[PDB]
């Protein structure tokens, strides 16, 4: 998978089930989700005032238990 | 800025439903910062954290229940503030000691008694924004900000939508490159 089709998958420009399959086994893609998405919520102006980069390791962490 | 985002979030909510916690990852990694803000509006910071996770945990498990009656978002920003606003009800029920405690045990007795600004972060990439070509900058400007799908953008731009995806998709890298370190 390219970058470029992480970034249309995340604008809803493409549904492709195999590129969602590729992007959840993809640790590089993965980062790039994490990366994107931050640039996304720093420009649409939704943050708190102070980031937290733990969040979904947490969450998952506490989903792996249950 | 979207409806068009909403789309992926069916197809992830799907497959969460069905058992897959790796795209539930991907929801969380999407929501995580927006779901933050929304509880950092209602709870001390201290414990926005511990609010933030319980949300996570709480829509997780309540999902079976989502219809997609709504919008994904908005049926996970109604758990989340439910959830802040419980936490903000348990706090206001304290007892008549437990602020003459936080008074006693604020100030540090002799002997002994992950993060970034958001504005910082903001300049950050409004700074690259503002040093893209106006081709992407206008590109990534009316996707993220006005929400705009690909095909008005294309027409806006007066340019292929394979062009409008590889504009967006370089502005991004560009920001990234400053960003992601």
């Amino acid at each position: 998978m390219q970058k470029e089709q992480l970034s249309a998958l995340m604008d809803g420009e493409t549904l492709d089930s195999e590129l969602l399959n590729e992007l959840a086994h993809n640790p590089e893609m993965q980062k790039t989700w994490e990366s994107y998405h931050l640039i996304r919520d720093s420009m649409r102006g939704d943050t708190p005032e102070v980031l937290h980069f733990d969040i979904s390791s947490r969450v998952m962490a506490a989903i792996e238990e249950e | 800025s979207h409806m068009s985002e909403q789309l992926t979030d069916q197809v992830l909510v799907e497959r969460v439903q069905k058992g897959d916690q790796k795209a539930f990852n991907l929801l969380v990694v999407r929501y995580q910062h927006k779901v933050a803000s929304l509880v950092s509006r209602y709870v001390p910071s201290g414990d926005v954290p511990d609010v933030v996770q319980e949300a996570f945990i709480k829509a997780y498990r309540a999902l079976d229940s989502f219809r997609g009656d709504s919008a994904f978002y908005t049926w996970l920003y109604r758990i989340a503030v439910n959830t802040a606003k419980n936490y903000l009800v348990a706090q206001g029920r304290r007892p008549p000691s437990s602020d003459v405690d936080a008074i006693e045990a604020e100030n540090f007795e002799s002997g002994g008694a992950n993060l970034m600004l958001s504005e910082e972060l903001r300049q950050i990439v409004f700074r690259t924004i503002e040093s893209l070509p106006e081709d992407l900058r206008m590109a990534i400007t009316l996707r993220e900000l006005d929400g705009l799908s690909y095909e008005e953008i294309a027409a806006i731009m007066d340019c292929p939508v394979g062009t409008v995806r590889s504009r967006i998709f370089r502005a991004r890298e560009a920001i990234d490159n400053k960003v992601q370190p």
